[PDB]
């Protein structure tokens, strides 16, 4: 990740990579 | 919300995941 200024497309590309990509990949037992 | 945090100034994979509630 880049910690940097981010808006519209940006910013909904930054919420794919730290919460959207996490959506579907694999989540292993507790 | 979201965009008065990252629009505006810098901010990080720590806080901004806050908003994908």
């Amino acid at each position: 990740f880049v910690n940097q200024h981010l808006c519209g497309s940006h910013l909904v590309e930054a919420l794919y990579l730290v919460c959207g990509e996490r959506g579907h990949f694999y989540t292993p037992k507790t | 919300g979201i965009v008065e945090q990252c629009c505006t100034s810098i901010c990080s994979l720590y806080q901004l995941e806050n908003y994908c509630n």
